[PDB]
């Protein structure tokens, strides 16, 4: 993966957000 | 010509009917008996194109894999787009075997024997075979286990190197073993060991076959994971049934300018599913010594990118497709005509 919980996630860590899979991944 | 083909691949295996343990029980519905009498036939003057990512034996491989799973493994609770399913969750005996991809009649599995061979364009010595080499179907993150070894050096493999988005596949050629134990008699702590001169030696040979990719001027580093889920952190993996999350910062915290590397890791209960979008709860771990060991054969990289004069890699992984692929990309399927 859900990109934007995740994109919601990473943003929050300073970073962006990206699917690996069905996992959410930061870059 | 032979051009590469969809077909209905069959699996063997050396499957026992007397084991309890899933991938045989698995194995002895889905496989037919190992092959008792291979034929590999050397092809001559021929040149074939193959492209380990655009490859159908990987998502047929990926499919069954979900199958095994979703038959065996059976989680307490299970959320899905909103649904909530309940079940029994039975604990299992959990050990992966080998298992071999065939064509059926009409078709033919090519494989490419160049030792140096980066994936994708011709292939100069190739020759066909009934069926692919024994693969244990590991699902992993960041490290490779159980794989086969790179024949002559270390191989790297990217579907696009300049694509920073592009998952960097390596291939060791020489195993580095990495025992996870869960002692007997808190539950869910862990640890991992593996020798510290054979990581380190392992580290700066990736780093000289990546400065041959992205330039001799090139300052490589490593790095451990940016964030995201718990299981592209970590060194995540199953064992014994029993998912385990590694904390992997002292294997990719390294740059060019101790006798065991000891790793923490935690058994969760509650963990994000790989064949689909979804969590999954089981119940908690079972009691006794719990242990694994494994060899390393292959990493899972990605690279910063941007900007400059600095390469930076970090432990990827997370599309399992990939894990096949690091084992299927010598093989394409054609069909004889
Ligand atoms: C081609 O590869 C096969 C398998 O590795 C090997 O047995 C054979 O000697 C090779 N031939 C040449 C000309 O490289
Ligand atoms: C793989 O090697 C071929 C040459 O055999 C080359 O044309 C192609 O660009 C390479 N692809 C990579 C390194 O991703
Ligand atoms: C691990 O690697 C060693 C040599 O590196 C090999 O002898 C052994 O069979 C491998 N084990 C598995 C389970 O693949
Ligand atoms: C493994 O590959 C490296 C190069 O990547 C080479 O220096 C080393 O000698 C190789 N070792 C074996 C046992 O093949
Ligand atoms: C590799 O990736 C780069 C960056 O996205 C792109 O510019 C280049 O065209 C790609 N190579 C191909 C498509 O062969
Ligand atoms: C891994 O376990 C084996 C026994 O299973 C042992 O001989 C070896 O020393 C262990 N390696 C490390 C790095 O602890
Ligand atoms: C990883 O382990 C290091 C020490 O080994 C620790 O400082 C760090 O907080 C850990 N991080 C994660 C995500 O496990
Ligand atoms: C690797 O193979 C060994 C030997 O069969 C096994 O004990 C271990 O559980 C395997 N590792 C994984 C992660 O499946």
């Amino acid at each position: 993966x859900n990109l934007h919980f995740c994109q919601l996630r990473c943003k929050s860590l300073g970073l962006l957000g990206r699917c690996a899979x069905t996992y959410c991944a930061c870059v | 010509v032979w051009k590469e083909a969809t077909t209905t691949l069959f699996c063997a295996s050396d499957a026992k009917a007397y084991d309890t343990e899933v991938h045989n029980v698995w194995a002895t519905h889905a496989c037919v008996p190992t092959d008792p009498n291979p034929q590999e036939v050397k092809l001559e003057n021929v040149t074939e194109n193959f492209n380990m990512w655009k490859n159908n034996m990987v998502e047929q491989m990926h499919e069954d894999i979900i199958s095994l799973w979703d038959q065996s493994l059976k989680p307490c609770v299970k959320l899905t787009g909103g649904s909530v399913i309940t079940q029994a969750c039975p604990k299992v005996s959990f050990e992966p075997i080998p298992i071999h991809y065939c064509a059926p009649a009409g078709f033919a599995i090519l494989k490419c024997n160049d030792k140096k061979f980066n994936g994708t364009g011709p292939c100069t010595n190739v020759s066909t075979v009934q069926c692919t080499h024994g693969i244990r179907p590991v699902v992993s993150t960041q490290l490779l286990l159980n794989g086969s070894l790179a024949e002559e050096e270390i191989v790297i493999r990217s579907e696009n190197f300049t694509n920073n988005a592009k998952t960097i596949i390596v291939q060791l050629n020489e195993s580095v073993v990495i025992n996870c134990t869960r002692p007997n008699n808190d539950i869910r702590q862990a640890h991992c060991n593996l020798s510290k001169t054979q990581w380190e030696n392992t580290l700066e040979q990736i780093a000289i076959k990546l400065k041959e990719q992205f330039g001799n001027n090139k300052t490589i580093i490593f790095n451990p994971s940016s964030g995201g889920d718990p299981e592209i952190v970590t060194h995540s993996f199953n064992c014994g049934g029993e998912f385990f999350y590694c904390n992997s910062t002292q294997l990719f915290t390294w740059n060019d300018t101790g006798r065991n590397i000891t790793l923490p890791c935690r058994i969760k209960q509650i963990i994000n599913m790989w064949q689909e979008v979804g969590k999954a709860m089981y119940a908690p771990p079972i009691r006794g010594q719990i242990r694994c060991s494994s060899n390393i054969t292959g990493l899972l990289l990605t690279r910063d990118g941007g900007k400059n004069g600095t390469e930076i890699f970090r432990p990827g992984g997370g599309d399992m497709r990939d894990n096949w692929r690091s084992e299927l990309y010598k093989y394409k399927v054609v069909k004889i005509e």
